[PDB]
């Protein structure tokens, strides 16, 4: 389908799983959560950046290890807008409009899809303006790229566990490509930059 | 009776009843910048048959790589892609015997007379001048380990015969004509860092003549380029 | 049931896999695509793109926006160098960070033809020739205007000109561009500064890449 | 397909299983390494060796025992040009284009594909040159060969850990056959050999 | 979902086996395949390929060329033997490390036809005559000339013709091969040495081989 | 991958099942059936001698 096709295309060079996510959660003190991003991880970010407005769905594969029955682990997804837990006992992880995986170690994976889920057409990797005009920290933040957020709690009634979250876009789509970036990071909820030369120095303008 | 050829500004002369060997089954073809200008042909210096000559070799690209035109298109490009025809030839009278193996070798990668070493340029190839074999083991630090039996290679020398080559047996012929094609992994290579065969002469049974006769039987080797390719 | 049997690879994560899998929302109504401007399909439409060359990228030129203006002086010796650079593919210094360097730099193996533009960025009555010269790979560059001369070559003049687009191949010593004062430049009246050209650089055509890896450049 | 034709072919020559490699890594102190090559073992070199060229795809199958929760592994694969990890803790662990395999103690073995990776269009078995003219050293070094490395670790957060390598080439096409080895192998990165004869020695030349 | 059950030989490996795996670079684009010179597609077009059967392999010349060289002399007793040896199967002495030899070395069992050459190399003016004898399997060597030619053979004039070739069954005492001096070979001048007979062998036609097996040289 | 459910009897032995199973051998090439005289179809064919 898609991936007997040239590397330089868009799908072959976005559809490729990352590691997104490493945590810890505990049996007893207690839950981990992840708010869904692309911003994330410097390598996926760097690629998503070179386009200013995209579409796709995505693949979340869980990786689950623990150290000292059968253990059960829940993952629970909060769509935008969904109620979210504070304590591992939250009446929220009983919601019915909050999808979850209970799993048991010794099989395989956890997998889960989650469809494109904005409002807008489109996901904005870069937003020229404000959630509210007279507010400055808003500056940057568009409320239509909310992915929703992943909670892990064990499921039972001195065990620690590891996850970690593998990411996949697919069917991608976009549109308006943009220079890659030539700066360094410097946090997720920006744009901010160090100043930084065009390319690497020479001693002289001749070819040899 | 006498075929005479011409290629260029060259000519030599065949038998007209000489056989020709063509290896693989494959003439050479074009796939570039192709070069006409020394598809003529190079004869190599004579070497000389003795009662105990163990035999000779060349590598290929490497012997033509001083031959005037061809050296410098090798010199001028980047890049490059070549088919040969080998005609080798012996100067023997009805009173010599003995039997010759005319093999090309791809790839004939060879080892190392100090098995922690590998060969230097100079004992794998010594350009267009020929390379001997030996019949005792060899010994040095960046040698070739020569010795006949194993064709310097590993293999017992009696199973060359599974590579392009013909026979000269004094009594019936005293040539041979081997049309070798391009071989690679690679449609092109650079021409300096890769000889794409070998040709080795390994007598397999020796030179011996009447008493009057002369001692040793010249073996020339005569080589045409084809289809000659190299990068724009 | 029907008899299976599971074979090795049964219940393994392969992170390169394609497999099935459910949706935790199958019920959700998405948002309908509409069409935005600009749809990119493949990353050679960006690659063919022409971009702005910092070929004057010198240790005190990087951190200014000089890196990408090559001087030209009106009383230049004649035959000597106005500018040159290496056509490397292994880290271009002045081709790595264009628009075609990024997207390179994402794969193990590429090859294909680079279209180099130059323009010239003197006054309209400035007049004057310059020598664009081209060297194979393994040829090296050429050391002075006459060498230059007979090799590949073309005359630019820029009172007939304001640009000249030269095409060479480049995959991955990678070949060279130089380029030399032919004649000054002859200007009607004195200027308080020196003249600057530009140069550009994008995928020619039939340009490929071979293997996705993690861009260098973080 | 291929199996149902007379054993003298190609296929049924070569497309045979071999264990190719023996290792060991531990959960304390870290991974197992080792690059693809078909050198490695003497029966398999040896059949190779009898072609100049030779164009196939790879199968590996992992046979994974451990001594002193389920025990994950994780089995990386690392393409030609690809970063490798030095620590056990790398980066290039996490890199989208190195694939893994994660796998669980108690299912079926892991299995991977590796398809034909040369950039020329087949593998070289000998290659009389250099990878540089002036290096004595590149003798015989074809750089085209290059089929990728594999890594190894336990996935956690006193265990020891054995990995059986089997390799198996599939849809092989060979080309310009040579003589078999006379002499036994020296090294794997060479063709150097100690001056062997021909054959086994008679008394006499005659019938009896 | 779908009823099914597992059944024995679920979950195993079995290294003789034959199922899909999933790749782990699906999105690689593998280089064509381009002709080259050389295809082999099986075994026996290298095990009918003649080599030289190393004849005179006796203790003082396996490591020298001279193990293919079966000497003749011109002053031989008349009716003596000049050469011969076992078709023994079982590790042929003189024909298993040839190709053909090498190649039914990986095989348990195998049948077919074999092809033997003997080739003259004395001086052109030389002649004289060879009996070829050859003794089924079963039979045993011959241990005259007179023998030898009661049998089935072949007088070889080398006079004629510098070649004789014999076509023999070979299975798997085994038969035997001799070579007698039914005459002395006559010259038109001393020579300072003897003459030589080269022996080749190869597959002749219909050759089988029915289980791979590891070969006995490593 | 394709949804399924396990039902009883999955991974038990029967002595008497018919299942499919690999070949530990699928290369080999089986020497061909001749003619025997004699054949037994059929142990009724013994007990009506």
């Amino acid at each position: 389908n898609y991936h007997s096709r040239s590397e330089s295309t868009v799908e072959n060079f976005l559809c490729r799983s990352a590691c997104v996510y490493y945590t810890t959660y505990k049996n007893h003190g207690n839950f981990a959560q992840w708010v869904i991003n692309t911003r994330q991880v410097a390598q996926l970010r760097r690629k998503l950046e070179m386009f200013t407005y995209a579409r796709f769905d995505l693949e979340l594969t869980f990786v689950i290890t623990s150290s000292q029955p059968v253990l059960t682990h829940q993952i629970m997804y909060v769509p935008p807008g969904g109620p979210v837990p504070t304590k591992i006992n939250s009446y929220s992880w009983q919601t019915s409009t909050n999808p979850s995986v209970f799993w048991t170690e010794g099989s395989a994976p956890p997998r889960i899809s989650i469809p494109f889920i904005s409002i807008g057409n489109a996901y904005s990797m870069f937003y020229d303006g404000w959630a509210r005009f007279d507010k400055q920290g808003t500056y940057g933040i568009n409320t239509l790229n909310n992915m929703g957020t992943l909670y892990m709690r064990h499921v039972n009634d001195p065990i620690v566990s590891t996850v970690r979250i593998y990411f996949k876009p697919k069917h991608v789509k976009t549109w308006v490509p943009r220079p890659p970036r030539l700066c360094q990071y410097q946090k997720a909820g920006n744009v901010n930059f160090e100043p930084s030369g065009v390319t690497e120095g020479r001693t002289e303008i001749t070819a040899m | 009776r006498v075929r005479s050829i011409t290629l260029g500004n060259s000519t030599i002369t065949t038998q007209e009843c000489a056989n020709v060997v063509v290896g693989y089954g494959t003439w050479p073809t074009y796939l570039t910048q192709p070069d006409v200008a020394t598809c003529r042909f190079y004869t190599l210096e004579s070497v000389m048959w003795q009662q105990s000559s163990p035999g000779w070799w060349w590598k290929f690209p490497d012997a033509l790589s001083n031959m005037g035109l061809f050296g410098q298109n090798m010199q001028y490009h980047y890049l490059g892609r070549a088919g040969y025809t080998l005609h080798v030839q012996c100067n023997a009278s009805k009173f010599h015997q003995g039997c010759l193996l005319v093999v090309c070798v791809p790839e004939a990668e060879m080892g190392c007379a100090t098995i922690a070493n590998k060969p230097d340029q100079k004992s794998l190839s010594n350009g267009e001048t020929a390379n001997v074999f030996d019949s005792q083991n060899t010994s040095g630090q960046t040698a070739v380990q020569a010795n006949v039996i194993n064709a310097g290679m590993g293999i017992g020398v009696g199973n060359l015969t599974i590579f392009p080559h013909q026979w000269i047996n004094l009594r019936t012929n005293n040539s041979a004509t081997i049309v070798m094609p391009y071989v690679n992994s690679v449609p092109m290579d650079n021409m300096f860092r890769h000889n794409n065969f070998t040709l080795m002469i390994i007598p397999f049974a020796p030179l011996s003549y009447s008493t009057g006769a002369t001692t040793y039987v010249p073996i020339t080797v005569t080589v045409a380029p084809m289809c000659a390719e190299y990068n724009g | 049931g029907l008899p299976t049997m599971l074979t090795p690879g049964s219940n393994q994560f392969l992170t390169s896999d394609d497999f099935q899998s459910p949706s935790a929302m199958p019920q959700f109504d998405v948002t309908p695509e509409m069409a935005i401007p600009g749809q990119v399909n493949n990353l050679m439409e960006i690659a063919e793109v022409d971009s702005v060359v910092p070929v004057n990228n010198t240790e005190g030129k990087v951190m200014s926006i000089e890196a990408y203006q090559i001087p030209v002086q009106s009383n230049s010796t004649n035959g000597s160098q106005v500018f040159g650079f290496p056509l490397i593919p292994g880290a271009s210094s002045v081709l790595n960070r264009t628009l075609l360097g990024e997207i390179l730099n994402y794969y193990t193996h590429w090859s294909g033809s680079i279209k180099l533009t130059f323009m010239f960025c003197g006054s309209a009555m400035a007049t004057g020739k310059f020598l664009l010269a081209y060297s194979p790979p393994g040829a090296g560059a050429p050391t002075t205007r006459k060498e230059a001369m007979l090799g590949t070559h073309v005359i630019w003049d820029v009172g007939l000109q304001s640009s000249c687009v030269l095409c060479i191949p480049w995959i991955s010593a990678g070949g060279y561009i130089t380029c030399w004062y032919q004649t000054n430049i002859v200007v009607p009246a004195d200027t308080q500064s020196d003249c600057k050209i530009l140069c550009f650089v994008s995928a020619c055509n039939d340009f490929s890449v071979r293997m996705l890896k993690d861009t260098p450049f973080i």
